[PDB]
RNA sequence: GACGAGCUGAACGCGAAUAUCUCUUUCGCCUUUUACUAAAGAGAUCCGCGAGUUUUGCUCACGCAGUCGCAUCUUUUUGUGGGGCU
RNA sequence: CCGAACG
């Protein structure tokens, strides 16, 4: 919406697909994102765990918080969105 | 802002735990917020005396990632962005002469 | 609008140096600062922690990992001091 | 499972093509025509005549539309509408009949 | 656009706003001429094709 | 928020300084405060009862389902 | 207004517009209050029934149903939707107001 | 098919009372039986008073005020139960609920808006069947041709037309 | 003719290149191939209650045809987008149902793709109803606020429980309550609340 | 990151107004030809019309100007610091 | 429907 920048609507558009969570603890967090907050608050679904000792959980639901999250790594199949497209020299 | 004359720019990132994250610029968040394609992670692991510091740090490959300004602490340049006709004629004439 | 950012958005072209906040030193010129207190910086070179310096054609450093600026002792302060009460 | 309609073709149109010397295109018309209206149906009697079942007014009308001009391109005598007749009992017979 | 004032037709409404059955015979004959060129103007206007013009005037 | 989508379940929250409580969900604010039933410390193996966790206080929540 | 009488609906030539004479001249069949037309070109009584007659306004308003050999038409009497507007009269009630 | 029409049969019941069979197999095979099945499906439904069936439009016309009488008009020369007339809430249209069998549905849009100057606009749907009057095999009626008949000869006429178009004779 | 004229034959005569629209083929491309942003939707209503004009509209907000405006104002009609075939246009009729998926905004930015079937409302056409009601899982059926319900409207909602589908309710036409009818803002509570009622 | 009225030129294009003509046929007037009728088609013409810079003719008008190379309490720019084990 | 020239 008006005031929001393009990034964050790129993780609205992430919806639905499976995605990578690495927050600033440094664990790794896999699974299918249902819906995030403009906090960029997150919920996850199929979950992964991967601790900081390589420990892997298996995890049925994750709710993160955004302000707790380092990056996010998303399917290049959605780099195609409007935004980069559109904002693109081409 | 000027990291508009920015994107598209391959770019590598520090963040606070001093991990190093080299991708391509696609679109920036008030926040700080970052779009990296290509994104790659470079640790750097202790110099064991004996070897480069240039020639062992451990590079993961993320894929396409996306950075929240928190922990954001410091972005560079890597390198370059990655790869009437007129009304006229010409006809074969003579010479005129006149005698 | 704070006094300070005010004053430090006006540091364009200025050849100062930053502390940040793990102990990184950086010498360069400022192309630009904004609100959020984040700098470009031109003509620069970074010296990591314990580190050999690395030049920079030029430089992106966040806000709020900043520690400080060092400016020039050439600084007519009392220039830039004015106008910083004055809304625009 | 097939479409299981709210609607039943239940106005009956008799169909003779103009000229019999196209018939065939006619059927197959009529065959196109049974490719693009789920409602349509051809049947043919002992009569011989291709009988066509549509919902009504409209719907009839513009297959015969595309009927004559969509598929066949043969002009095609169509006469008065009829529709279907169902047979049921009044009081069971009195009588019970063999075979 | 303005029009031209013999384009404007100003009893065209008449043909719309439909017969009265209080039409004497000459008169309803007469709207019924009216109203079949009527629809018949209004139907099968065949434009006919954009070659370029003379102006008479101008040129003289 | 989709802490709605969790009313009334148990639930495994993670705080600052590794820290679980497990607790079935009573309620939450814009804040992301958390008001839990029957919470249990998986530190020390102990069920704390009906708590409140502060927003920040929040690393992640797990559902146990 | 005095002139224009009243105004037109695009309603009420539902076989009086343009179709309905297209139709019309197309089947040598002409509206009761409808113009004339000389043609443009030049059955089995058992087997056949009639519980209702087919009128011309039938066959000019669906034309491919109700003729064998329609043809140069446009088509046929197809309707705008109803128009639930009524002309308020006296500047006084409300712009908007309730039509008893 | 059926006998009367060769059109489907409805509403019938098919009771099994008695089937006397040839005990071994190629005695009672299909082509023993299957014209015999279909000779007493004919046999025991023709005399049990068998009537025809008419399917019935159910007829919805918005209409103002102005015309519901024409509406009534032209549906009651064509036979039509008009069910209702519910005035709309909110608007100056009355929706109609009516019944106006589709063998009488022949160009009723047409003329209902024709009586009406086309205010009211009427919408048709099959909704059901119900019983054609009079009787359907009679012959104690000789009717017209080219001319409709009453109400007491349709259904011997309609199934009578229909064989003779079918291929039957009357 | 002695030598036939090579004609075109017309048909319904659509256009020569895939048009520009607010999204690529590659993003729709993407959006296809993961089930969880894809929405199939038969759009249904009476005769004329607006179905072919919202479908419109989607297109008009989603797509890049802003000279087609101009040259539908300046003829004089609006645009049909989805009431392609030349013969179904001039009756201002929908008369074969019609698919299109759009690559539409939500309120979070998150571009759903929606797949609209226009359909028929006129009754005699039930039939495309049902294959568009078969393929798609939930239906729209739009009801114009003036006139209320009519028959296809409740006829395709008996179609669309019996297929056990999503029934969204689009009541259209809310200026003829403002325009034609006049009713005053609270009346017009009245009748729209009634239309949801009924 | 920014400004037209009137004429003749533009070169491209047919909201609602429509008349005439030619041709190929049929039909009707009917002694013949014009001059006509009304049908089918195929072709023209007239009287007009819209937008792009071409300026001619203002009789209007301009440049520190409207715009330049989101601003401290749990969710964002006021970070949880410090140490140390392989 | 409906009138002019010519022969
Ligand atoms: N007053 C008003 N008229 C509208 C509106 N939307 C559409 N219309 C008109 O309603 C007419 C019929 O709507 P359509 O677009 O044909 O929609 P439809 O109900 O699918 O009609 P069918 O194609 O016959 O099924 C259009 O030609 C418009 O003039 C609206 O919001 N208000
Ligand atoms: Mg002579
Ligand atoms: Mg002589």
């Amino acid at each position: 919406a008006k005031g929001i920048g393009i990034p964050v609507k790129l993780l609205h558009e992430a919806e639905g697909h499976v995605v990578t969570v690495e927050l600033k603890s440094g664990e790794m967090y896999r699974g299918e994102l249902c819906d995030a907050e403009d906090n960029m608050n997150c919920q996850l679904k199929d979950v992964t765990a991967t601790g900081r000792d390589g420990r892997v959980t298996q995890l049925a639901h994750l709710f993160i918080r955004g302000s707790r999250v380092r990056f996010f790594i998303i399917p290049d199949m959605l780099k195609n969105a409007p935004m980069f497209k559109r904002i693109d020299p081409k | 802002s000027k990291l508009l004359q920015y994107i598209n720019f391959r770019m590598r990132v520090t963040l606070v735990d001093s991990r190093q994250i080299v991708g391509r610029f696609m679109a920036f968040d008030r926040h700080m917020n970052l779009v990296l394609g290509d994104s790659e992670e470079f640790r750097r692991l202790p110099p064991k005396k004996g070897k480069s510091e240039e020639e062992r740090e451990e590079r993961r490959v993320l894929g396409l990632v996306l950075l929240r300004g928190e922990e954001i602490v410091s972005l560079t340049i890597e390198g370059p962005p990655p790869n009437p006709g007129g009304p006229g004629i010409g006809r074969a004439v003579g010479r005129g002469m006149p005698a | 609008m704070v006094k300070l950012v005010r004053f430090l958005m006006k540091l364009a072209n200025e050849t100062v140096q930053i502390e940040l906040k793990n102990g990184t030193v950086i010498q360069g010129t400022i192309a630009g600062v904004d609100i959020a207190m984040n700098t470009h910086l031109k003509a620069v070179k970074l010296t990591a922690r314990g580190k050999n310096p690395v030049s920079m054609d030029h430089l992106s450093v966040r806000g709020n990992n900043i520690r400080y600026y060092i400016l020039p002792d050439s600084l007519n302060l009392d220039t830039l001091l004015v106008d910083i009460d004055k809304p625009k | 499972r097939p479409l299981r309609f709210q609607t039943r073709s239940t106005v009956k149109i008799a169909a003779e093509p103009l000229n019999p010397s196209e018939l065939p295109k006619m059927v197959e018309g009529l065959r196109k025509v049974s490719k693009s209206y789920p409602l349509c149906s051809t049947r043919v009697e002992e009569s011989g005549e291709h009988t066509i079942f549509g919902t009504g007014e409209m719907y009839l009308d513009c297959l015969m539309k595309d009927l004559r001009e969509l598929y066949a391109e043969v002009e095609v005598k169509v006469a008065d509408p009829v529709v279907a007749f169902c047979e049921t009992v009044v009081e069971s017979s009195s009588l019970k009949c063999f075979a | 656009h303005t029009r031209r004032a013999f384009d404007v037709p100003l009893v065209n409404c008449w043909f719309q706003e439909h017969c009265p059955p209080t039409y004497p015979v000459k008169v309803r004959v007469s709207y019924q001429k009216l109203l079949k060129n009527y629809v018949l103007n209004l139907l099968h206007a065949r434009p006919p094709k954009s070659v370029k013009k003379k102006y008479l005037l101008r040129a003289l | 928020p989709e802490l709605k989508r969790f009313m009334d379940k148990k639930l495994s929250i993670t705080l600052n300084a590794n820290r679980h409580v497990s607790g079935t969900l009573r309620g939450f604010d814009q804040f992301m405060n958390l008001v839990l039933d029957a919470t249990v410390d998986e530190k020390l193996k102990v069920d704390i009862g009906m708590v409140v966790i502060r927003g920040n206080s929040i690393q992640t929540i797990e559902a146990l389902e | 207004g005095q002139l224009l009488t009243d105004f037109p609906d695009r309603n009420y030539f539902y076989l009086f517009e343009p179709q309905a004479f297209v139709t019309a001249k197309s089947l040598n069949m002409c509206i009761p209050g409808g113009p004339k037309f000389e043609p443009l070109f030049r059955n089995d009584i058992n087997k056949l029934i009639i519980r209702s007659p087919i009128r011309t306004e039938y066959k000019v308003a669906f034309p491919y149903l109700y003729n064998n050999r329609p043809r140069k038409v446009r088509l046929s009497v197809y309707h705008h939707p109803m128009s639930l507007y009524i002309k308020t009269e006296d500047p006084d009630l409300p712009a908007y107001y309730y039509d008893p | 098919e059926g006998p009367l029409c060769d059109e489907p049969i409805r509403n019938v019941k098919f009771k099994i009372l008695d089937a006397a069979i040839a005990p071994e197999p190629i005695h009672r095979g299909g082509g023993q039986i299957i014209p015999t099945a279909r000779r007493v499906c004919y046999s025991a439904f023709l005399m049990a008073t068998p009537r025809l069936m008419e399917p019935v439009y159910y007829v919805e016309i918005q209409t103002p005020a102005d015309c519901i009488a024409a509406i009534y008009n032209v549906l009651a020369k064509r036979r039509g139960h008009v069910t209702a007339d519910v005035p709309k809430p909110g608007t100056p249209i009355f929706i109609v609920k009516a019944y106006l069998p589709v063998v009488e549905s022949f160009g009723f849009e047409t003329d209902l808006r024709y009586h009406t100057q086309g205010q009211a606009f009427c919408q048709s749907v099959f909704d059901h069947w119900q019983v054609v009057p009079g009787d359907p095999l009679d012959k104690s009626i000789v009717l017209r041709p080219l001319e409709p008949a009453p109400v007491q000869a349709l259904a011997r006429e309609f199934m009578v037309k229909t064989r003779r178009r079918k291929g039957m004779s009357d | 003719p002695i030598v036939a004229p090579v004609k075109v034959k017309k048909f319904e005569t659509l256009e020569a290149e895939p048009l520009r629209t607010h999204y690529s083929n590659e993003f729709l491309a993407t959006l296809m191939a993961n089930p969880e942003l894809v929405r199939n939707v038969a759009v249904v209503g009476h005769l004329h209650h607006g179905k072919t004009t919202i479908m419109d509209m989607f297109v008009e907000q989603t797509h890049e045809l802003r000279k087609m405006t101009a040259a539908q104002q300046a003829a004089g009609k609006q645009l049909r987008f989805t009431d392609t075939r030349l013969d179904e246009q001039a009756r201002a009729m929908s008369i074969k149902m019609m698919p299109m998926s759009l690559v539409m905004e939500s309120h979070s930015g998150k571009s759903f793709l929606l797949n609209l079937l226009d359909c028929p409302g006129h009754v005699n056409f039930n039939d495309e109803v049902t294959a568009a009601m078969r393929l798609a899982d939930g239906v729209m059926l739009v009801v114009d606020a003036a006139e209320g319900i009519m028959v296809v409207t409740e006829r395709a909602v008996r179609q669309a429980l019996q297929e056990g589908l999503s029934i969204t309710l689009m009541i259209s036409k809310v200026d003829r309550l403002i325009t034609e009818l006049k009713l005053p803002p609270a009346d017009a509570y009245h009748k729209l609340r009634h239309t949801i009622e009924e």
